[PDB]
RNA sequence: GACGGAAGGGCACCACCAGGAGUGGAGCCUGCGGCUUAAUUUGACUCAACACGGGGAAACUCACCAGGUCCAGACACAAUAAGGAUUGACAGAUUGAGAGCUCUUUCUUGAUUUUGUGGGUGGUGGUGCAUGGCCGUUCUUAGUUGGUGGAGUGAUUUGUCUGCUUAAUUGCGAUAACGAACGAGACCUUAACCUACUAAAUAGUGGUGCUAGCAUUUGCUGGUUAUCCACUUCUUAGAGGGACUAUCGGUUUCAAGCCGAUGGAAGUUUGAGGCAAUAACAGGUCUGUGAUGCCCUUAGACGUUCUGGGCCGCACGCGCGCUACACUGACGGAGCCAGCGAGUCUAACCUUGGCCGAGAGGUCUUGGUAAUCUUGUGAAACUCCGUCGUGCUGGGGAUAGAGCAUUGUAAUUAUUGCUCUUCAACGAGGAAUUCCUAGUAAGCGCAAGUCAUCAGCUUGCGUUGAUUACGUCCCUGCCCUUUGUACACAC
């Protein structure tokens, strides 16, 4: 439907804060679990972003495997305003 | 913890059951070296998982029917165990693919 | 489906500069989404007080 | 999680089989040659064969965490 | 705002689908595969079933 | 190569002989055609369609019909907009409706969007005669291929065969073939045995540290395993052992083999399956797939969702079935014995025991994530003791009425269960036709599958357990050789 902006600012640094996403792929489900959003805006706002970039989807038995690209990674630092180059979000963080 | 014994129970399946052996075996090897009261190795009944299919994806055909068999394999020892003993050679080396139970009895 | 939207200002507000006060009456009540509501014909439409609303303007 | 052991080996046959087909839809490049589980106790360890491991360990670190937080992510693991 | 695009699906075939492909017919439920009879025999081998007699 | 109303030889209870159980007749179930319908959704039509799509459909399933919503129309471009793109909306009309769908109405979140162009996405839409994969069939038969050599200008042939043998292109042999490979076999799983090893309070046995009850001078039975000891015969599962037609006799070209007798747990490939070569089929499946080519549709949708109906509709034909036509029985009481399973904390799964209720079932609790408890699943057929007495009868339960319950949001077109009540056809079934050789046929139930509930269905399991034959090519089908061919899309 019509995803409001703290929805879609809560989807966007879910994904950032550990690059990956995970869906089910059932709509009318309403709750998304480890984020409290409809399920279905989770997928609609995702299929948003990897129509543009940013994201490669894999499905997997209908389980919606998302991955923050390369390239993806600076749009979402612009889209949050996160201070540039201070992490990466999080593939590189504590092992070193 | 002053050579106190817990009294424990191992419970062992999986469906590689030969391997399973071994770690039965094993389970059972340092006991003698120890010096371990035990009560043995008792086998039970294989539960054989079975699932009746037609082979077609279809309904054309003859009807065939294929039957799947998932065995698991489930053993259990009791052993007459201290506390120290056990813990430095359950929590160490586990097998590939068996799963292991370790529960307290105090009858 | 949707109606015009006219280029309306502030309403239920009498005026800033009516001879020379400034006159805005119905004073402020417990709902700021304070400010007034959809009424039609006697009759009140909730808008922030969604449990529990008793009045009837 | 006090659950019987005929569903749950099967659980855990539709868990590799699960493994199976996710990771020959990315790491269809890396010729991967199959998968094994070793579930320790606290640290059930993902074997991944695959023939080309200067990628499926990616550079730096990446490209393995993402798939470690993925399989974190559905199978809800710690 | 979305009430009436639901109806009850508690029992029944429209209550469950093939965890794989999602098909509504042809389910093995039995120990909880929960995978419909046809996408069970391309994966009968990984999960664990096997043919012996 | 195929075919032959050509000859010859083999093989097979999907062929026959000797038989057994039947089916086809009856009544109901279920599927297909037809009919009818708004729709009665479709695929498949000899074996190789028709209780098949695991297709036991009230909603879902759903693909059909009569209608109502939403966009889950990504992204790019141009408009529209911040003088507000649009969204949500209480009440009433409208609507099946307590869908603000639309209308009388005007408040609210705020380039999350709307309009159009493209372009994607979805489609149980079509095409299985564009395909993959799987499956079925030729064929579960025994067949297929090449290296070197021989024959032929060649296509091709020999090997890969007259004979005998085997379930087998299995071998013995023959031999311009020789040595091979796949298939078959070997192999794997399972059943049968193990008083031999390992052991067991989740299996069992016996004595008893503890004992108890009844009857008598010990038989049956109930509990404790620091309120005990010992063990594995029975059960279990690991390692293994064991059968190789062993021994003897007969027959055979005295070869492969076959037959009989003895012994043995096993002498039908020891029984039964898993896998299964080459070459194919215009076999089936796009209605399993987020497998997919192409085409069609895509906002008044062939997307999805919701409401209700239909798939079950009934002059008729056909197939798979269930219950019977009775005494070798129906009914009553009593005796009362299996095995393969499955099963809940990711909340109602299996349900014991107590109570209530004719019954169905309701209720209070207990155990079991299971060799522990349901469950010794105390199943049915069966056995005994009685009532009935050859009567469409106390056979049979079809149809139909009233009521009591369970499951489900919902039982009407009766889901099903139970109680009373009507007691229909059918008196062993025409033409024809199916399956089957020993724990087999047949009878009898039980479990699981689907499953909220419903099996008359299927997959397995156990109970009781025959008759007949150890064969043949008479029919049917298949294969091979010879032969004929104007066939090769192959009669
Ligand atoms: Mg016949
Ligand atoms: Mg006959
Ligand atoms: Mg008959
Ligand atoms: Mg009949
Ligand atoms: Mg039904
Ligand atoms: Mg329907
Ligand atoms: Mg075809
Ligand atoms: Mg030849
Ligand atoms: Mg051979
Ligand atoms: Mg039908
Ligand atoms: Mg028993
Ligand atoms: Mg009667
Ligand atoms: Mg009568
Ligand atoms: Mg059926
Ligand atoms: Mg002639």
């Amino acid at each position: 439907m019509l995803m409001p902006k703290e929805d879609r600012n809560k989807i966007h640094q879910y994904l950032f804060q550990e690059g990956v996403v995970v869906a089910k792929k059932d709509f009318n489900q309403a709750k998304h679990e480890e984020i409290d959003t409809k399920n279905l805006y989770v997928i609609k706002a995702l299929q948003s972003l990897t129509s543009k970039g940013y994201v490669k989807t894999q499905f997997s038995w209908q389980y919606y495997y998302y991955t923050l690209t390369e390239e993806g990674v600076e749009y979402l630092r612009e889209y949050l305003n996160l201070p540039e180059h201070i992490v990466p979000g999080t593939y590189i963080q504590e092992r070193n | 913890q002053q050579q106190q014994i817990i009294k424990i129970r191992i419970t062992l399946t999986s469906t590689k059951v030969k391997q399973l052996e071994n770690v039965s075996s094993n389970i059972v090897k340092n006991a003698e070296q120890h010096n371990l009261v035990k009560k043995g190795p008792v086998r039970l009944p294989t539960k054989v998982l079975k699932i009746s299919t037609r082979k077609t994806p279809n309904g054309e055909g003859s009807k065939t029917w294929e039957t799947y068999e998932m065995r698991i394999h489930k053993r259990y020892i009791d052993l007459e165990a201290p506390v120290q003993i056990v813990k430095r050679i359950t929590q160490i080396t586990i097998e590939p693919g068996v799963d292991v139970e370790v529960v307290v009895a105090s009858n | 489906h949707k109606h015009k939207k006219v280029k309306l200002a502030v309403l239920s507000y009498y005026k800033v500069d009516a001879e020379g006060k400034v006159t805005k009456l119905r004073r402020e009540c417990s709902n700021p989404t304070g400010v007034f509501l959809a009424n039609h014909k006697d009759r009140l439409y909730c808008g922030k007080c969604h449990s529990v609303y008793k009045v009837n303007a | 999680a006090l659950i019987s052991k005929k569903r749950k080996l099967v659980a855990d046959g539709v868990f590799y089989a699960e493994l199976n087909e996710f990771f020959t839809r990315e790491l269809a490049e890396e010729g991967y040659s199959g998968v094994e589980v070793r579930v320790t106790p606290t640290k059930t360890e993902v074997i991944i064969r695959a023939t080309r491991t200067q990628d499926v360990l990616g550079e730096n670190g990446r490209r393995i965490n993402e798939l470690t937080l993925l399989v974190q992510k559905r199978f809800k693991y710690a | 705002e979305n009430v009436w695009f639901s109806h009850p699906r508690r029992y029944g075939k429209g209550s469950r689908q093939c965890r794989v492909c999602s098909s509504h017919t042809g389910l093995i439920r039995k120990y909880g595969l929960n995978i419909c009879r046809q996408c069970f025999r391309e994966k009968a081998n990984d999960i664990g079933f096997n043919k012996f007699r």
